[PDB]
């Protein structure tokens, strides 16, 4: 358990992140708090976004739970933070880490899946007016995450 | 030699290739024609499903074989 | 009208048709020993229409060796006669009668025919007649560690269901016109060649639809093929396969004709070649037992073995059994003739109430026909086993020390073990102990631990309960009557009420665990599971497992220094449906299930627990500001809960539940389909609304159908509870007051600086400051399935099936809403009488300490097929720790309590291993990656202070150890497992 947990804080540090700093809260390390940068070619330039982390008590056998704290404008990710994948909800094999998770939210921010959203609204705003949702996007981004 | 693919919507896609080519590069050219990742690329022939790191030669593909393709749903 | 307030758990097993057909058979039970009554227990909690005993034989002191309805004053009195008395008490819907003369046509009266402890010859006339009338005949028998069944339900037995799970189903990419079906992405449907499907719901291929059952044939992991569809269409798309199950024939024998040439069942494939020797053994037990004016042979005699062994030969030679007879295996079964153990007894008696079961419901596949099984590898080699030990002394212990001597008798009259939970397979291990004589000497004890108090639902397989006792502790009744079955037990037990957590440790602590000689599950959770598999690997105490499932169960053992911990293995994960299907999207029951689940916490448990916290905490404001994710969803429920919707009469409880009703049923699927209208295409130009997803449409409320009235009564009723009013059940105030209600308008909308903490404070301040409210509280609503008048599942089955109306998904009745929302297990009496006998076959493996890891033997069966499967214990890891042997799980560090510097030292010039993060509980100790301030200021401090300080807790005074998770790596930066650190205070 502790030595997973362990295991892969200390690899993470050994895999230079470039976007990321999972770092436990304190001295609980069932409880890190994470952050993400923004992807240079997507609305969400020049944002810095941290995420919450609880590891069940089952970790490594049940998927830890990530939300978002930072308020970010994604047509998968709704307002209290709650992310939309499968890694992490019912395609959690005890076979992930947190760099996994932490390189498909990145992926996610590079290119949203409209098709299956979250909210209907702003899933239905990015497939009809491309552009009300870059910039409703880069002002989220310009009010939320910086600063 | 050639060989066809069916979508989920009937359409038929002609490709030409080898029997010694492997499915990664299928994937590959099925990618590069219409842009689906080959992650959620599933070829079937004859009920059976092509898996990565093999070539068409193991699943006796021969002349003009068809080929069923369906699309994996992300989350 | 079946008590499903009683038959709660058992009716997810069987179903309501396999109960109604089951209070209708009727059970004859020939032979009342160990065996008879366990069958008898079993059959009456079941539920059968009657149950009738015959076994007129005077009690004797050795019968008490596994009854546990016989007390030492009923000696000389018939066996039937004093346990009816007791039997009648088990269920009130089960009479219970005694029959002193048996006649062949009576037996037209039974449906089901049990037959134990009797000579071959009436065995065979008794089936010579129920065989030819149509009666099922179950015959059982068990000798000391060797056990026989035999099952005969007719020539023409119908098995409607083979395997007793669910119809598989499942969804479809595309169909070819040759045939091929296609599940969806990474979809198994689990199809086996052979079976029968139909089709619905499939696009192109109407003709599919029509129903008519299709052959299986498997081509692959997700696809098959069903043969030529060219006639029905060409291409297609999407649909729904559903797996149809017909009903068997399955055609048995008579036992005269089986006898010559029987169909065994092969319990385990290890040992193929024993069932024809036992099928020879047991004819020649009873030629003997007919030979000696029904005298079995004595215990370890070697003349009557002899005997015994010549008549096997002879038999063998007469049936023309071309098999060469093992004679140790033969002469083993003859010493052990006279045996009665309790776990032998228990075990089979919940096969054969499983298989009467299965004979009066005709479901599930059944034995064919023969099942033989032996445990001989219990049999104790660290005691003398001769006929002198096993030799009766005249006490009520006579039928285990037959099998096992005085010697071993006395070695678990002095166990001290110690049970965990008060279920039914606590109970069934009680009854187990107490019939064993368990911790009946001087040193002995017993603990049993449980905080739970017994509920009407337990009473159907706990039997030491009765509808009396309901409310009350589990231990306490356990307790009492385990000593009134075995008054030798008069204060050797005790009996807590603690949960067994990190909260019991200052009971269950060093004193008491230092003195246990095995410890015994009976959880029905995984946590407290592990946390008594890490308190036992700490102290190296033996630990039994077991775990039923419906008809399945499993058994295993983990002794110290040979096998690894239960953590080691793991049960499947649960499976939580992507929050998008739930939220928005949902295809089957089990989502809107879970919705409504979600739904009833948001609206009747989180507000209320937020409007009192807010009256109690005086600075919960500020803290939920800057810590809660929405403060503005916490604002705006206290507000709405305190001053905006605070309802003041019933009336305004309707009221807010047709306001509900219309915000949850009719907007959102209005937004919902303006945000995605029905005609709307993906990406790709595919349809939006087809495959997984189902197109919705909005509901009008209807105040005449029955569903919406059910969901505004259970809405109201718990906004009443919550406000503590007086509800109301008569429809004729509904009807008043829903009338005049003018629905406000709603129209979807399409959408198109630092001023929000501005309007977060207007409303944070429009809240009535908590000296003004003292003492005004409002109740939350706990969820409790089983009780019935508080609306909770009526409200979720209501919230259920509306928004399966929605989305035109198949509505599910209030039994299974309970099912699947109370995350109920199914659990059944004949599987805990199973996983008690193995449980308790495998105690006194560990007992005699049998040190090779071939002789003990994980268990698993399930009862619908008839499985049962034995293997090997999976040995602990070993490893290489500075070139040492080091076991993975039972190795640790003893260590004083030095400073953390001392401890990294020894480590360095000990195990020459550089020591990088040191945790302990939930807390990182230390790490290879801090600021060195922190460190220097940590470094030279004792661990049991820096513990203290860390976790900002004293130590309490009860805690003498500390256990340390250590990760280190070696000098060349290579991380290498280490065993974990006992440090001693
Ligand atoms: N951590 C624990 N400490 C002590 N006893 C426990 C613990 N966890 C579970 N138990 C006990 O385990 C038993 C579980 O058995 P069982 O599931 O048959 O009973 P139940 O929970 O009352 O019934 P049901 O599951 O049918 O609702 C209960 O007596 C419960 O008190
Ligand atoms: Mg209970
Ligand atoms: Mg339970």
């Amino acid at each position: 358990a502790l030595k997973r947990i362990n295991r892969e804080l200390a690899d993470l540090g050994k895999d230079p992140p470039s976007s990321s700093s999972a770092g436990p809260v304190g001295d609980d390390l069932f409880h890190w708090q994470a952050t993400i940068m923004g992807p240079a070619d997507s609305p969400y330039a020049g944002g810095v976004f941290f995420l919450s982390i609880h590891f069940p008590t089952d970790y490594p056998f049940k998927p830890p739970k990530v939300n978002f704290t930072t308020r970010i404008y994604h047509p998968n990710i709704n307002s209290n933070g709650s992310i939309c994948l499968d890694i992490l909800r019912d395609q959690w094999s005890p076979a992930l880490t947190i760099s996994k998770v932490l390189l498909s939210i990145s992926s996610l921010l590079t290119d949203p899946n409209p098709d299956d959203p979250l909210v209907p609204e702003i899933a239905h705003v990015y497939k009809t007016d491309r552009s009300r949702y870059e910039l409703s996007a880069r002002e989220w981004t310009r009010k939320y995450a910086i600063g | 030699m050639q060989i066809f693919v069916k979508t989920l919507t009937g359409k038929t896609i002609t490709l030409e290739v080898e029997s010694s080519d492997t499915i990664d590069n299928v994937k590959s050219k099925i990618q590069d024609k219409e842009g689906i990742p080959p992650d959620q690329q599933r070829l079937i022939f004859a009920g059976k499903q092509l898996e990565d790191g093999r070539t068409l030669s193991d699943y006796n593909i021969q002349k003009e074989s068809t080929l069923h393709l369906v699309l994996r749903l992300r989350g | 009208t079946i008590d499903e307030g009683l038959y709660s758990r058992q009716l997810y097993v069987l179903g309501h048709e396999a109960m109604k057909q089951m209070s209708q058979s009727n059970v004859l039970i020939i032979g009342c020993k160990g065996l008879g009554v366990e069958i008898a227990k079993n059959v009456c909690l079941a539920g059968v229409k009657s149950v009738t005993l015959y076994d007129p034989q005077p009690t004797r002191i050795e019968d008490l060796s596994s009854q546990y309805f016989l007390t030492e004053d009923d000696i000389g009195v018939p066996r039937a006669k004093v346990t009816v008395s007791k039997l009648a008490e088990l269920n009130q819907y089960v009479p219970v009668s005694v029959v002193d003369e048996l006649s062949t046509e009576y037996l037209k009266n039974f449906k089901c025919v049990v037959v134990t402890e009797t000579s071959l010859t009436k065995q065979l006339e008794i089936n010579d007649f129920t065989h030819k009338n149509h009666i099922a005949y179950i015959a059982a028998d068990s000798r000391g560690l060797f056990g026989s069944i035999f099952c005969d339900f007719g020539e023409n037995f119908i098995c409607t269901d083979t395997d007793g799970n669910e119809p598989l189903t499942g969804m479809i990419a595309s169909i070819t016109d040759d045939g091929v079906v296609t599940m969806l992405e990474e979809t198994r449907h689990g199809l086996e060649n052979g079976d029968f499907v139909k089709f619905t719901e499939v696009k192109g291929m109407p003709g599919l639809n029509d129903g008519t059952p299709r052959k299986v044939e498997v081509k692959g992991p997700y696809t098959f093929s069903i043969g030529s569809v060219k006639d029905l269409g060409s291409a297609g798309y999407n649909g729904v396969f559903t797996q149809v199950k017909v009903p068997t024939k399955i055609s048995f024998k008579s036992l005269r004709e089986s006898l010559k040439d029987p169909e065994y069942v092969y319990p385990d494939f290890g040992k193929m070649m024993r069932p024809p020797q036992y099928h020879i053994a047991f004819q020649a037990l009873s030629a003997f037992a007919d030979a000696h004016e029904g005298s079995l042979p004595r215990p370890r005699n070697d003349i009557d073995a002899a005997e015994f062994f010549e008549f096997c030969k002879k038999i063998a030679s007469t049936l023309q059994f071309d098999v060469e007879l093992d004679e140790k295996l033969i002469k083993e079964i003859s010493y052990q003739a006279r045996g009665d153990l309790v776990a032998m007894s228990a075990f089979l008696g919940g096969a054969v109430a499983q298989e009467v079961l299965k004979a009066t419901t005709s479901k599930f596949y059944p034995l064919k026909q023969y099942f033989y099984f032996d445990s001989l590898e219990s049999l104790p080699s660290s005691v003398t086993i001769s006929e002198e030990t096993c030799k009766p002394r005249g006490c009520r212990y006579d039928g285990q020390i037959a099998v096992f001597g005085s010697e071993f008798q006395e070695k678990i009259a002095s166990l001290s073990t110690f049970l965990v939970g008060a279920g039914a397979i606590g109970c069934e291990m009680l009854k187990n102990w107490a019939m064993m004589g368990v911790a009946t000497g001087e040193s002995g004890h017993i603990s049993v631990t449980d905080m739970d108090s017994i509920e009407k639902s337990n009473l159907n397989r706990q039997f030491l309960f009765r509808p009396r006792d309901v409310g009350k502790l589990k231990s306490e009744c356990a307790s009492t009557a385990v000593s009134i079955m075995n008054p030798s037990l008069t204060g050797k037990i005790t009996s807590y009420q603690e949960r067994v957590g990190p909260e019991s440790e200052g009971i269950f602590g060093d004193e008491f665990f230092e003195k246990l000689s095995l410890v015994t599950n009976a959880l029905d959770n995984v946590e407290a599971r592990m946390y008594v598999d890490r308190r036992c690997v700490f102290f190296e105490k033996p630990l039994l497992e077991s775990g039923t499932l419906g008809t399945k169960g499993n058994t295993q053992v983990v002794v110290p220094h040979l096998t690894e911990s239960y953590g080691s293995s793991q049960d499947p994960p649960e499976k939580s449906f992507p929050i998008c299907t739930l939220k928005n999207f949902p295809n089957r029951i089990e989502h809107t299930i879970a919705w409504a689940r979600d739904l009833f916490e948001g609206l009747f448990k989180q507000p209320i627990d937020n409007v009192n916290m807010y009256l109690s905490s005086p600075n919960f404001l500020e803290t939920s500001l800057k810590t809660s994710s929405n403060p503005r969803e916490v604002l705006e429920n206290i507000r709405d809960y305190l001053v905006t919707e605070k309802p003041l009469s019933f009336e305004e409880c309707i009221m807010w539940a047709r306001l509900q009703f219309d915000k949850f049923f009719n907007n959102n699927i209005q937004q919902l389909l303006f945000n995605f209208p029905k005609d709307s295409v993906t990406s790709t130009g595919q349809p939006f609304w087809s495959g997984p997803k189902r197109a919705p449409t909005p509901l009008s409320f209807d105040i005449h159908n029955r569903e919406h009235f059910d969901f505004i009564v259970a809405a109201a009723s718990l906004y009443a509870f919550n406000y503590g009013l007086k509800s109301e059940t008569d429809p004729a105030i509904y009807e008043r007051v829903l009338a005049g209600y003018n629905p406000p308008p709603f129209a979807p909308k399409s959408g198109i600086a630092n001023k929000d903490k501005q309007e977060l404070k207007s409303i944070a301040d429009s809240l009535p400051p908590p000296s003004s409210l003292v003492g005004f509280r409002l109740t939350p609503a706990e969820f409790e399935k089983d009780d019935d008048s508080n609306h909770h599942i009526d409200f979720i089955t209501a919230a259920s099936n509306l928004r399966a109306m929605n989305y035109d998904i198949t509505p599910a009745d209030r039994f299974k809403t309970k099912f699947v929302a109370g995350k109920i297990v199914p659990a059944m009496c004949t599987s805990t009488a199973v996983v008690s006998g193995l449980v308790c076959l495998e105690l006194v493996k560990l007992v005699d300490g049998k040190k090779k890891i071939e002789e003990y033997k994980n268990g698993f069966f399930n009862l619908a097929i008839g499985l049962f499967t034995f293997s090997d214990p999976i040995a602990s890891p070993k490893m290489k720790v500075n070139g040492k042997e080091i076991d993975k799980i039972w190795d640790r560090y003893n260590l004083p309590d030095c400073t953390l510097q001392e401890l990294i030292d020894y480590f360095q010039k000990e195990e020459g291993l550089e020591v990088t993060m040191l945790s302990s509980g939930v807390s990182l100790l230390y790490a290879n990656f801090q600021p060195p301030k922190k460190l220097a200021e940590r470094l030279p401090l004792k661990i049991s202070e820096l513990v203290e300080q860390i976790t900002k807790k004293k130590l309490e005074p009860f805690r003498k150890h500390l256990v340390l998770e250590i990760c280190c790596d070696d000098a060349n930066g290579e991380d290498v497992e280490v065993p974990f650190i006992c440090i001693k205070l």
